[PDB]
């Protein structure tokens, strides 16, 4: 069934599961025609598949080429979506494939079990949390590669850096929910927050800064701050 | 123009032949049906008064026997047998009408209802879904499930309808994923109309069947292969025109015979709302929507 606050720590168990993000796979600029019409311009984007448990995220970059003499392209890129999670699976030996994928939009539901009716074992499943994950743009290095890249190309990172050497699964989502919920509610007082203190750097094989425990635990309240903060600011309380 | 006998009525019923049907008391001097139109497959159902659970009947054709029905006390049920002594059955039959204990079945002249239903059904086709090979005439009720059914227990026991799932291999073809599931006509018209029935007759009577079933027994999983047969052809882009013409002539016949204090449990908000004004075929049934609109326009 869909999975909530109630089956939460599912995620954290021994059955691979994937998350499967579709929000910034068809990405566009609105603008005007000479006509003064309205046209759209893709740029590129990217599927967001995620393992909870240990931060390795396969991030399946789509090129506007894909894009190119298709029509109903927000319909389209659901079932690209499910396309490439269904190629990446089959690419994974046995013993690496998904019991799971979450999809983070019911919308996603139809196109991806149509494209893993060869997997009846794997469940895919919907989800009643609203996780941030459309802000993964916001994580530079992500972003860089998605408009860097000049072809389809996958391209695997651990999301989580080298948190589990510290800290459990469970505690490294929290973390990663709460940095991206931040970064989606405001981006850049969320970026000044990271990155303020200049002695602290992030590695070049890393996402996010090498903050001490000490560290995270006031930088994780500035980003908790900040949300309640922009709910202020939104609301007026 | 054909009869069927009863032996006696012993328990209270209400006897319903085709879409017609008329009360039996406990004991009443009610000996059969005659005047049965030659030509058409007849369904002969029964519904008792002490428990109107279990709805129950028999699909029959006179061409292929003569058939009679007879109350058993320790099944607690009228069933049908057939005579194949055809001078004892003439003799019966004939006594039975000098004494004038038969009901005729109430046919106006005018009135194509019951081929419009039927145009497609036949008793040989009939048997193909509901297995008992030894008799001419196929039972059926109000509790039968079918084979899909039972893949998500009798086997013997099953209405054999032909298996439509949109989200299978078989209506999948690997790499037109979304293509197929978009527009099924690869499903229809390759798998399902050459592949399986063989023909358009083949599919209408089905839908057919599973209707009538639907209809007179309440028979959830008819309901559910009817609704799923029309869907199957409006989800399709690419239909020969002349399925469409004929798919609206069925439908509406349908719709009109269908009792109105009925439509809440036998007609499936979203499948018809998708094939009336959503789908491919959304222009193409304007009998059908016709009708549906000034019988059913609350259900749309
Ligand atoms: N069995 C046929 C149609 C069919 N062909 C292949 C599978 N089903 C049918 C037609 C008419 C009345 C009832 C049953």
């Amino acid at each position: 069934g869909a999975m909530n606050s109630s089956n939460y720590a599912e995620l954290f168990n021994n059955d691979i599961k994937l998350f499967v993000d579709d929000t910034n796979v068809y990405r566009v600029t609105v603008h005007k025609t000479f006509e003064g019409n309205v046209a759209t311009k893709a740029i590129n984007g990217c599927i967001f598949t995620l393992n909870p448990k240990t931060g390795h995220l396969f991030l399946k970059i789509i090129h506007t080429s894909v894009w190119a003499g298709q029509k109903r392209l927000s319909q389209l890129a659901k079932w690209k979506t499910a396309e490439e999670v269904s190629a990446l699976v089959r690419s994974l030996p046995k013993e690496e494939q998904p019991k799971q994928i979450i999809v983070t939009r019911k919308a996603m539901l139809d196109p991806l079990e149509v494209h893993m009716l060869d997997f009846p074992n794997i469940a895919i499943r919907p989800t009643e949390l609203r996780l941030p994950f459309s802000a993964a743009m916001s994580i530079d290095k992500l972003s860089d590669v998605v408009m860097k890249a000049t072809e389809p190309q996958m391209v695997l990172f651990n999301i989580y850096d080298d948190w589990l050497d510290r800290i459990s699964s469970y505690t490294a989502f929290s973390r990663l929910t709460l940095l991206l919920r931040a970064l989606k509610t405001n981006e850049e007082s969320a970026k000044m927050i990271l990155l303020s203190d200049p002695t602290i750097t992030i590695k070049s094989y890393h996402l996010w800064p090498s903050f001490t425990d000490e560290q995270w635990i006031t930088i994780e309240s500035q980003m908790r701050d900040l949300i309640l903060t922009e709910y202020g600011r939104k609301y007026n309380v | 123009m054909n009869t069927v006998p009863f032996t006696s009525a012993p328990i209270e019923v209400t006897i319903g032949i085709d879409q017609y049907s008329f009360n039996v008391k406990e004991n009443q001097p009610f000996h059969g049906i005659k005047d049965i139109p030659i030509g058409h497959v007849h369904v002969i159902h029964f519904q008792h008064a002490d428990n109107s659970s279990m709805r129950y009947g028999y699909w029959f054709d006179c061409r292929m026997g003569n058939f009679y029905i007879q109350y058993d006390p320790k099944d607690g049920l009228y069933k049908m047998m057939e005579e194949r002594d055809g001078a004892k059955f003439e003799n019966i039959v004939h006594n039975f009408k000098e004494r004038q204990m038969m009901v005729s079945y109430p046919k106006i002249d005018e009135d194509d209802t019951w081929y419009n239903l039927t145009e497609f059904v036949q008793m040989d086709k009939i048997r193909k879904i509901v297995r008992k090979d030894e008799n001419q005439f196929s039972y059926v009720d109000s509790s039968m499930t079918t084979v899909q059914e039972n893949e998500l227990s009798d086997p013997a026991h099953s209405l054999n309808y032909t298996v439509i799932n949109f989200k299978s291999r078989e209506a999948i073809r690997p790499g037109h994923e979304m293509e197929d599931f978009l527009d099924k006509s690869y499903y229809l018209n390759t798998v399902m109309l050459q592949g399986i029935f063989k023909n358009s007759s083949n599919y209408f009577g089905e839908l057919q069947f599973a209707f009538l079933n639907a209809m007179f027994f309440g028979n959830y999983g008819s309901s559910l292969q009817w609704h799923a047969m029309i869907e199957l052809i409006c989800s399709s882009a690419t239909v020969p025109k002349h399925m469409l013409d004929k798919l609206d002539e069925i439908l509406y016949y349908q719709i009109k015979t269908l009792p109105e204090q009925y439509s809440d449990i036998l007609l499936n908000e979203r499948v018809w709302n998708i094939c009336l004004y959503s789908s491919f075929q959304k222009n193409s049934l304007h009998n059908t929507e016709k009708i549906m609109e000034n019988k059913y326009p609350e259900l749309l």
